[PDB]
RNA sequence: GAACUGAAGAGUUUGAUCAUGGCUCAGAUUGAACGCUGGCGGCAGGCCUAACACAUGCAAGUCGAGCGGAUGAAGGGAGCUUGCUCCUGGAUUCAGCGGCGGACGGGUGAGUAAUGCCUAGGAAUCUGCCUGGUAGUGGGGGAUAACGUCCGGAAACGGGCGCUAAUACCGCAUACGUCCUGAGGGAGAAAGUGGGGGAUCUUCGGACCUCACGCUAUCAGAUGAGCCUAGGUCGGAUUAGCUAGUUGGUGGGGUAAAGGCCUACCAAGGCGACGAUCCGUAACUGGUCUGAGAGGAUGAUCAGUCACACUGGAACUGAGACACGGUCCAGACUCCUACGGGAGGCAGCAGUGGGGAAUAUUGGACAAUGGGCGAAAGCCUGAUCCAGCCAUGCCGCGUGUGUGAAGAAGGUCUUCGGAUUGUAAAGCACUUUAAGUUGGGAGGAAGGGCAGUAAGUUAAUACCUUGCUGUUUUGACGUUACCAACAGAAUAAGCACCGGCUAACUUCGUGCCAGCAGCCGCGGUAAUACGAAGGGUGCAAGCGUUAAUCGGAAUUACUGGGCGUAAAGCGCGCGUAGGUGGUUCAGCAAGUUGGAUGUGAAAUCCCCGGGCUCAACCUGGGAACUGCAUCCAAAACUACUGAGCUA
């Protein structure tokens, strides 16, 4: 909780100096724990100027029914590297208009 | 012995059997007033000596039909 | 639990003897017990009708250092029984094993007594009891363990119950420090002030 | 089936099942020759197949394929369908 | 059958038992029929180790009901004493 | 559903996850719920030291 | 001698008052959750949500004294020689046939508004194992599993070819009972094993006698189940008609048994404002919580019944199933695969993911009580008994005791004198509960094996059953409960509140801000209401907040309210169902009253007791269960019947 306390407070700071952010949200999902950290490594400097993504939840396992209504409060893209999505959370899918995709190389996801 | 019920003939249009309605009064559960309460029976004639009105008397048997398990036993008053 | 801490502010804030100290020297002569403690000592303020009647059930409470939830266990035990549920709760409070060691007079105060029934040195009908919420029955006789009875404080605490006026309802042989519990006293053996029919009323609320 | 005793017991009943139909079909027929007759009304051939047809469906109640109270309501009903035929 | 058991009350480590005329297949502590005494096993002071009664134990012996060995060992035991 | 902060000072934000409690706010019109200090998100009150259980301080020490 | 004995109000509409009326508070309860805090023990409780999906272990086997068969020790030894071979026998273990068990015990509450449940009854039925009787258990036949041979397969395993036993199967004889039939007569069963033995005959393989187990027929009893009747069992009329095998009859079929259960004819019936049909919701009861009671709310734990077992059907075997770890068919969803081909069902115990505010260990033992098999040892048992985790609840105990005034130092306030924290601290002297260490130490245990002895068993000191004696042997819990010794005060207080309701008050900050708040309401420069500090008040290993039920609420008023103006008399008549009925006799006994009998499960609540050092907890007896049903008696009132009278 601090942390984030600091990182929003270091966040308001920069954006009240330059102006304003357009954010691309995404959910992950990982299989284990190192790739996930990895993933989140390589996309924070994708960004630019104008434009940046945020990652608004992670995770270890498949794609449940919290996650897929998470990004579904969000507007986000729902990222699942090598994992699956079970029952509930392709109805939650299935039901919106939510976008789900499966990854087994994180470069992919990278050009994505 | 054997236990009995009196009644009154309401319907009598079926072959060999008749319908008698009987009435009890019975204490309101919680207001306490007697109310009447009815019940309508189907008992077996065979002769068919019984007619609309007739005050009668039955007794409780094996069932002989589906809605059909008391037999009279004998006609105390007759339809004017 | 138990209340631990001082116990003269009780004294004072219930506004009268209250026996808390071993009653050597006096109770006017160590905590001026005139004012209600804490620093708005010297205003009168007088008190509601629910206040007298919280007054009084703490006041009981606080003489025999009973917490309220076995108070509650006493209360409606004593209405259960029959004959005016008023006087049956002091009939049942002066039963009490630390109670009646303290009547006995093998303790200054009522803590003291309750320490020696919870440290294993005070035997009911010859066997070691050490719960002090042990319902004495009439007839029983409480003696003290007799690797415990050279200890000081029995005996400087017998001649303090000598001079405390006569129970008159307890018998102690002093040589063997042994005594029998004849029978639970009646309601005028015990002092005609506590009013039981405020803490009745407080209850039944 | 997972524990051997079930599979035992399986094929146990497909055994016992299997002789049992044939025994079935054995009191059938020979009750249906009794009818078939009487429908006819060939009075001394009706005597024939109830003669014929009483032994076995005692020994088949006897053996269990079939609950004596139902081999003597056979046997009632068909000697009154007889008894009546005759006169 | 119809059988004479032990049905177990009290508490943990300290068991009390309740003689019980049941059919066989029944729950330990389920259905019974009658219940035709008590067996204590820690007993001590004012309590009595084990009761019956003979007419209802004779009763249902009787009619073909078949003790446990425990409850066998019991009967004699009453009956001696 | 619209929950009222206690306290003086708080840390909510956007996708911020919380746990809300029944009460309801006489001023505000429309408020039927009260937010629970230091549950899941909130990390209750800081410097406050009388009370502090209603809003999820730990005891000084 | 008892079984109960019991009922409070306050705040808020007004300048003030009385009334009406709503809102709110003070109490008791949870399968609770969350926040802060957290020493011990005893006894209980612990997925309320997704009847969502499930990886991996275990949860149902037993019998060699029913039967073949193959593995066949110890030994008698022999032979060659010290290593081996072989004949003789043979103690163990079981893949298969067969008998019982698997329909119990365990889980869940989806469906079900009546084929369920509760109370009271009755008649047309079945019931393995158990008990008591009665009559028996005679004599033959044909097969088959296992086992050898061939083929196929990634394997599982499958298919084809020959042989063999039984308490497996099928004929024949006989029948105390039983079936049907009309008296006349006809019909229907079985299986043999194990232990001893005098005599008789033998191949002392055996027959034969006896004992034990078992088998057949049937009656009775217990236990369990099936079937029927009457009354009762949530909300809705902004749901009024429903029903054609439908309602009754006859002939026939069918069932263990009554019956439209089924079928062919005949008739046109049956249900419904005393609520049918339809829609929504829901397992029911004993009970639980509240309440002075009457009522209201509600079916966790424990007990009884019902229903279900991935979804929809169906039957077989069986005494019993439409079958919870069985079969078949179809479906949805996972998985294996060598690509040809199969498997699966945690709402059993632990466990996982998921959903959720939220609910635990892949534990030990069959020592005890039960259950299955066995004859008996004995084998199996996630039932059960015990442990693990969690302040989830109830109860109990600790966190010391006495003395101690320079009224210490510090904090706080002040009229600057002092007051308060406060005997509180320090100092002085005591004790060791619980926890810590060490040594002792029950009770849960009945029984099993062996030898002898005494009775009965016959025909017999034999085998066998039972008494007794002697010896031996049994505990997961468990380092048990408990008892004793050792050192030391050492190891162990927090939470809410302080304007009124409501017990408890002053300072300092801030100034319609920041904030508080259950209701009145506080905050705009002296705030007892915000935030802190001193002081105090309630509880206490807990304390508060949230959610929910009843009470207060006489605020749905039967007990026990109202309608001129506060809400509330239809615009007015007539009249149907219904409710109610002037006054005499006489009868009847439905209502009413009294009595007797049966039932109203146990547990729970209440009274008197008994055990755990107390209590919680367990337990004996009683009381109660206010109900229902059947008989007997009475006749004032109501109802019914007959005859009157005139208000
Ligand atoms: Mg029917
Ligand atoms: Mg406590
Ligand atoms: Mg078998
Ligand atoms: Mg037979
Ligand atoms: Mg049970
Ligand atoms: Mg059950
Ligand atoms: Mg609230
Ligand atoms: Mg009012
Ligand atoms: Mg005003
Ligand atoms: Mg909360
Ligand atoms: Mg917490
Ligand atoms: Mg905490
Ligand atoms: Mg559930
Ligand atoms: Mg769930
Ligand atoms: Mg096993
Ligand atoms: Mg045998
Ligand atoms: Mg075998
Ligand atoms: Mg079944
Ligand atoms: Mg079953
Ligand atoms: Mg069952
Ligand atoms: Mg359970
Ligand atoms: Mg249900
Ligand atoms: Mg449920
Ligand atoms: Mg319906
Ligand atoms: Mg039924
Ligand atoms: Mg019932
Ligand atoms: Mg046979
Ligand atoms: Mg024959
Ligand atoms: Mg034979
Ligand atoms: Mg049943
Ligand atoms: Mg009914
Ligand atoms: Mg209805
Ligand atoms: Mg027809
Ligand atoms: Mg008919
Ligand atoms: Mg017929
Ligand atoms: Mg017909
Ligand atoms: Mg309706
Ligand atoms: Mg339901
Ligand atoms: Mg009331
Ligand atoms: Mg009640
Ligand atoms: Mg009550
Ligand atoms: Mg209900
Ligand atoms: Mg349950
Ligand atoms: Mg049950
Ligand atoms: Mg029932
Ligand atoms: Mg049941
Ligand atoms: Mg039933
Ligand atoms: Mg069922
Ligand atoms: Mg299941
Ligand atoms: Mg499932
Ligand atoms: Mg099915
Ligand atoms: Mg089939
Ligand atoms: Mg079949
Ligand atoms: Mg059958
Ligand atoms: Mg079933
Ligand atoms: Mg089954
Ligand atoms: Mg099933
Ligand atoms: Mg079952
Ligand atoms: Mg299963
Ligand atoms: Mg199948
Ligand atoms: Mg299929
Ligand atoms: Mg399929
Ligand atoms: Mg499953
Ligand atoms: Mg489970
Ligand atoms: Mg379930
Ligand atoms: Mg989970
Ligand atoms: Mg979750
Ligand atoms: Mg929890
Ligand atoms: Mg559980
Ligand atoms: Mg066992
Ligand atoms: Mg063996
Ligand atoms: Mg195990
Ligand atoms: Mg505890
Ligand atoms: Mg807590
Ligand atoms: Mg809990
Ligand atoms: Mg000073
Ligand atoms: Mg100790
Ligand atoms: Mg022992
Ligand atoms: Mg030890
Ligand atoms: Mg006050
Ligand atoms: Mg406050
Ligand atoms: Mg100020
Ligand atoms: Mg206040
Ligand atoms: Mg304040
Ligand atoms: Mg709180
Ligand atoms: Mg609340
Ligand atoms: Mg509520
Ligand atoms: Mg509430
Ligand atoms: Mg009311
Ligand atoms: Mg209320
Ligand atoms: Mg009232
Ligand atoms: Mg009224
Ligand atoms: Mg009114
Ligand atoms: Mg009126
Ligand atoms: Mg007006
Ligand atoms: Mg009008
Ligand atoms: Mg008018
Ligand atoms: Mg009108
Ligand atoms: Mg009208
Ligand atoms: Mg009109
Ligand atoms: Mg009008
Ligand atoms: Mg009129
Ligand atoms: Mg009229
Ligand atoms: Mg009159
Ligand atoms: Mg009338
Ligand atoms: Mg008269
Ligand atoms: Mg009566
Ligand atoms: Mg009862
Ligand atoms: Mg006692
Ligand atoms: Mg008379």
């Amino acid at each position: 909780l601090a942390r984030a306390h600091a990182g929003k407070l270091e966040n308001i700071f920069e954006n009240m100096g330059q102006e304003e952010k357009k954010t691309l949200n995404i959910v992950l999902k990982a299989d284990v724990r190192g790739s996930l950290e990895a993933l989140q490594g390589s996309l924070s400097g994708l960004g630019n100027d104008e434009v940046q993504v945020r990652v608004v939840g992670g995770g270890v396992g498949g794609i449940t029914e919290s996650d897929a209504n998470l990004a579904l409060a969000s507007n986000a893209v729902l990222f699942g590297f090598n994992v699956r999505a079970d029952a509930g959370a392709r109805k939650i899918v299935e039901a919106e208009g939510l976008d789900m995709r499966y990854y087994n190389v994180i470069y992919d996801i990278i050009e994505d | 012995t054997v236990r009995t019920l009196t009644g009154r003939v309401v319907s009598d249009k079926m072959d060999k059997t008749v319908t008698v309605l009987i009435e009890r009064r019975v204490k309101h559960p919680i207001y306490g007033k007697y109310v009447k309460r009815s019940t309508k029976l189907h008992a077996h004639d065979e002769s068919n000596q019984c007619r609309i009105g007739d005050l009668v008397t039955i007794r409780e048997t094996r069932p002989l039909a589906k809605t059909k398990a008391w037999t009279l036993v004998d006609i105390v008053e007759r339809a004017v | 639990a138990r209340y631990i801490g001082p116990k003269c502010k009780l004294s004072r804030r219930e506004g009268t003897d209250l026996f808390l100290k071993s009653g050597a020297r006096a109770l006017d002569s160590k905590c001026k017990a005139e004012n209600v403690p804490g620093q708005h000592g010297q205003r009168r303020g007088r008190l509601s009708d629910y206040g007298l009647q919280l007054r009084e059930k703490q006041k009981v409470r606080r003489i025999y250092g009973v917490l309220e939830r076995q108070f509650r266990g006493y209360y409606q035990e004593a209405s259960r029984r029959k004959g005016s549920t008023g006087e049956n709760l002091l009939q049942l409070l002066e039963c009490r094993l630390d109670n009646v060691v303290y009547r006995m007079g093998f303790g200054s105060t009522r803590s003291e007594s309750r320490q020696l029934v919870s440290h294993k040195a005070i035997t009911v009908n010859g066997q070691t009891v050490n719960i002090p919420s042990y319902q004495v029955k009439a007839g029983d006789v409480v003696a003290v363990r007799e690797k415990s009875k050279n200890q000081l404080r029995i005996a400087q605490a017998l001649e303090l119950c000598g001079q405390r006026g006569r129970v008159e309802w307890v018998e102690v042989d002093l040589d063997k420090k042994a005594g029998t519990f004849k029978s639970a006293p009646a309601r005028s053996d015990l002092s005609a002030d506590i009013n039981e029919n405020l803490i009745v009323e407080l209850y039944s609320k | 089936a997972n524990t051997p005793s079930a599979k035992k017991r399986a094929k146990q009943a497909e055994k016992r099942r299997s002789h049992n139909a044939s025994l079935r079909s054995m009191v059938r027929t020979y009750i249906k020759n009794v009818v078939k007759a009487i429908d006819a009304k060939d009075l001394e051939k009706a005597q024939a197949a109830f003669t014929a047809a009483v032994p076995v469906i005692d020994r088949m109640a006897d053996k269990g394929i079939i609950h004596k109270n139902k081999a003597a309501r056979h046997k009632s009903r068909l000697s009154g369908h007889i008894k009546a035929l005759s006169t | 059958m119809v059988t004479i058991r032990l049905a177990r009350g009290g508490s943990k480590k300290r068991p009390f038992y309740h003689l019980t005329v049941t059919n066989s297949r029944n729950a330990r502590d389920g259905r019974f029929v009658e219940r035709i005494g008590f067996f204590n096993p820690v007993a001590t002071g004012g309590e009595v180790r084990l009761s019956v009664d003979q007419e209802r134990a004779t009763y249902w012996l009787g009619q073909g009901a078949q003790p446990s060995e425990r409850v066998a060992q019991l009967l004699k035991d009453a009956a001696k004493a | 559903v619209s929950s009222y902060i206690g306290g003086e000072g708080h840390n909510l934000q956007e996708h911020s996850v919380v746990l809300i409690r029944g009460g309801r706010v006489k001023d505000l019109p429309g408020v039927r719920y009260h937010t629970v200090r230091g549950s899941l998100d909130t990390s209750g009150v800081k410097d406050r030291k009388q009370g502090r259980s209603k809003y999820g301080a730990k005891r000084p020490k």
